[PDB]
């Protein structure tokens, strides 16, 4: 998991 | 037990099987055994014999009488329009025309023409049928506009309000300030004879329309001034759309407390008028998962969206664009929660349906598929990198590009170059380059994405912390570039001290972000101290969240309308 | 960083390396510098010359005097205690020995010794040699008993508070009864004679006595007794102990609000004065766990547990009978804990060190091993019910079937056949006849444990609750009466939410022993009914078990001494 | 379920 999340939708 | 059926049942399929012989007389009966006839040969799968008797305007007036069933005609409709039979375009294009012929009768036939719009454009735009809900609206605008009674002042201002609504649902932005510029010239014309209407709903279809189109400041001002507008004598539809509005509207203006009671309330509302199955609950319980959603309740978020598409996926199931909105919410929110494990079979899945739907009932160049086509590419590259075959990888990698790439010109055309949608977009494409291996524009991508949020939403954002966020994992993993990263670290895990306190889902990433950069730089006690901080987050984590179901803690009964509203508006 | 050794540092190895030569003169050292030097003869790993000078009462009690160093002189003499020597069994004989020799002596010298007797007796009551204090305090309490002053029946009532004490960690219970009749003998006289003594302390060991041979309705009396006369001049040790051993007759009372804020002072109390490694708050923990372990806290009950011997272990040495006791909650709490999982890796070896620690130290009959044999027989159990290989099973249940009644003799000899410890044997019996296969012997002994302890208790008890379930789970499986465990388990489902709520550890195993009863008749309109009690018992536990320990649990706490204890008296 | 309170 070397990401955070995605932003929004 | 093995009751009989009731001589009413029986008699229905007594005059079904019968139905081609005396489709004539079936016509004039009650209002209430027509529907019923008709329900049956949906049941019985005739939709043929269906659907010739529901295209034209007149028998499709006395079935949406039935305000009892309207949660089986909704099933009906869905099924007919996927059954390949066009009835929202053709009961729009009849309508259109009778407007235009009878707009030169009397006050009465145009008064009845009017109610008969507004039930069929309320039924429509309902059933998600937007693109066939304008020639509805704009045909019943247009009965009002050519006398200057009262009452069309005042059925004007209706027939705004909610074409706004159609237009903001179909993305149909750029038409939504002119409607809102017409409807306030009518209320000020309205206002100017002595009288005043009710402007809560405008004014929460303004909310709509700007938090939509990403103005988060003016949706909070047009969300204050709706809600200085909210009296016990509205129908409950307007104060729950006017709550759940006001509620998206206070999250993007990071007050949380506000938005809590907000929602609360509005799905209390929703839940005891409407009930637990009924579409407009399901808008309730879709802005009550972004509410979760946004402030780290992750697990229970996924729980409410699944309730929310499941209300949709029964009262009006199929290829529709309000139950392809809920996959795509729901997907995105699946996304979130399951991205800790790292499988993603069913958030693409989700993802999957609602592409597969807005692409058939939409244009390809449309809004909506924008907001859907982003959420399917988050997934793909989430499965590119936990996949082995160097192939696939790539193949998911250009096919996330062509995603994000995509999406990115439509919010680009749609809204602008500066705006929170495309500084979002920007993120996306950065993000992905950094999983591309293409370094050296993902630092361009991603200050492109930091400069756009930070000048909009401030210096101090749930945005811009994850924008930055992602810039810092792009430093200090791949780049090498590890004193640029400690700053923007820093950045992200003092926003998510301000705004989310300690149990943010990123102060993982960005804790073992820190660990990683301190641990080549060889400041080892730094690695012990963010040790320690990350063994705290996680006890953290695991004691302040509680298996509580959020369809639960609504509760019954709590702080009632005049009262929430009253809060909201002296907390300011 | 390489920081230079301090010259008093220094100074001890260099005296130490040459011990032989300067060993008398070491003896004329201050008390600050003669501990050091024994300190480092333990560090050193030379405990022959520790010992050397603490078989001597006169050595030893210049050493009792380093108060802030009490913690470093227990884990000595724990060390000596394994190395050997007897240094707790002279001591006591040599200063009963001198003891008698001043009886005739004036009051100067002779209250002294009193004082000597005190430190080194409550010092082997702290070390846990109760054998061996008991002597001290017996000798001691002789002195007070020869010259009428006022001052002599001040401390006939010390010695008599203590001597309960170190009777009460002895089971020595039947002695116990007669130093309390004793105690209001002076008690009573300097009532007369113009002297209220405190009867806080002295109280407060009946809430130990009457809780160990289970008289929870005298112990519960004699609760509310030892609690009025609580006082704020009184030690701090004196008053932690009136609040652990009240606290625990509040739980078996099936009284849960009162006990939990009771406790939690006690625990806030002793960590403030004392601190968090010391063997007072480490004794609190285990009585404070009592209280976790029975309100079905059970996920920190066994961390609490953990806490606490951690505490012992690091002051208390290596064979010590707090230690065992320490090893003894902590078994049986990770005995319930591991319950559906059958981890019982770290439960057995707690167990065995528990078997291992007592018996080398305490007489073959005496009662502590039949609480500490008891757990490991239920140990042995339900290890046997979860090994595949049936040639174990029949030798496990037999090594537990030893245990229990070796165990059930010692408890029939010194608590009487009609008492809860040995009710408490048969329900065990019960259950454990039902894995040996005696079905008949298993109702015996099921309806034994229910018309004994059900007859003091009453009719509403949490231990009664579970004797029920013990033979509701028999009538299931293997008599098939499955209308006697109908009544039976309605009524362990009964008393469940009375006080543990519906998420209780014990009631996950009644209601599927009503399905399992309603399956075997084909009844399904309360099955589907149960199975959804099932999701409802499966939530709303889980909703509120998050992790969360009890030592910041307590934290610092708003209410003070007396807010404690008049909140309590008055309700 | 598991055993009686010690
Ligand atoms: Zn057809
Ligand atoms: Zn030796």
């Amino acid at each position: 998991l070397t990401r955070n999340k995605g932003p929004a939708a | 037990e093995w009751i009989p059926e009731t001589l009413y049942n029986t008699a229905i399929s007594a005059v079904v099987d019968n139905y081609i012989r005396s489709r004539r007389d079936i016509r004039s009966l009650p209002e209430n055994i027509q529907f019923d006839v008709y329900y049956k040969l949906y049941q019985q799968g005739r939709l043929c014999q269906l659907g010739s008797e529901f295209c034209e305007l007149e028998v499709f007036a006395k079935v949406l009488r039935a305000l009892d069933k309207r949660h089986l005609l909704h099933h009906c409709f869905q099924a007919l329009m996927d059954h390949g039979v066009k009835v929202a375009s053709v009961l729009a294009y009849s309508f259109s025309r009778r407007c235009s012929y009878i707009a030169e009768s009397d006050a009465a036939v145009k008064e009845k023409a009017i109610q008969v719009g507004f039930v069929l454009g309320g039924f429509l735009s309902d059933a998600g049928w937007y693109s066939d809900a304008e020639k509805v609206f704009l045909s019943c605008l247009q009965l009002c506009t050519l006398h200057d009674e009262m009452l069309h002042w005042f059925r004007a201002v209706e027939c705004c309000v909610r074409l706004l609504h159609v237009r903001n649902g179909n993305c149909k932005y750029h038409l939504g300030e002119e409607t809102f510029k017409l409807a306030q010239t009518y209320m000020d014309k309205l206002s100017k004879h002595g009288q005043q209407a009710n402007k809560a709903a405008l004014y929460g279809e303004l909310c709509a329309l700007l938090f939509a189109k990403s103005h988060y400041d003016e949706a909070y001002k047009w969300c204050i001034e709706a809600m200085k507008e909210i009296t016990a004598g509205l129908p409950v539809k307007v104060v729950v759309d006017v709550l759940r509005q006001a509620s998206k509207a206070c999250v993007v203006k990071r007050e949380f407390k506000k938005a809590e009671q907000l929602i609360k309330h509005a799905v209390y509302l929703a839940r005891d008028h409407f009930g637990s199955k009924h579409p407009k609950y399901s808008d309730t319980l879709l802005d009550y998962g972004f509410y979760l959603l946004n402030v780290d309740n992750i697990c229970q978020s996924v729980a409410i969206y699944q309730a929310a598409l499941d209300i949709r996926q029964s009262v009006f199931g199929g290829k529709n664009i309000h139950v392809a909105t809920a996959h795509e919410d729901l997907a995105y929110s699946s996304y979130v929660h399951q991205y800790s494990s790292g499988k993603f079979d069913n958030a693409l899945f989700h993802a999957e349906r609602a592409i597969g739907i807005i692409t058939h009932i939409l244009p390809e160049d449309h809004l909506l598929l924008a907001s859907s086509k982003r959420v399917k590419a988050l997934i793909l590259e989430e499965i590119a990198i936990d996949c082995h075959n160097k192939e696939t990888e790539q193949r998911l990698l250009q096919e996330a590009h062509d995603l994000h790439l995509s999406s990115l010109q439509l919010a680009k055309k749609a809204f602008g170059e500066f705006n929170v949608q495309t500084a979002k977009h920007y993120g996306n494409l950065g993000r992905l380059y950094q999983s591309m291996r293409k370094f050296k524009e993902a630092e361009e991508m991603h200050i492109k994405a930091i400069q756009i949020k930070e000048q909009l939403l401030g210096q101090e954002d749930y945005e811009v912390a994850l924008s930055v966020g992602h810039l810092a994992s792009l430093y200090n993993y791949d780049m090498n570039q590890y004193e640029n990263a400690e700053k923007l670290y820093l950045r992200s895990i003092a926003i998510g001290k301000k705004l989310f306190g300690e149990g943010y889902s990123g102060l993982e990433y960005d804790y073992r972000g820190l660990i990683k950069l301190y641990n080549s730089i060889g400041n080892y006690e730094k690695v012990f101290e963010y040790h320690n901080v990350l063994s705290n987050w996680n006890r953290l984590r695991d004691r302040q969240y509680s298996v509580t179901d959020a369809l639960e803690d609504v509760s019954t009964s709590p702080q009632s309308t005049e009262e929430v509203v009253q809060s909201f508006l002296i907390s300011q």
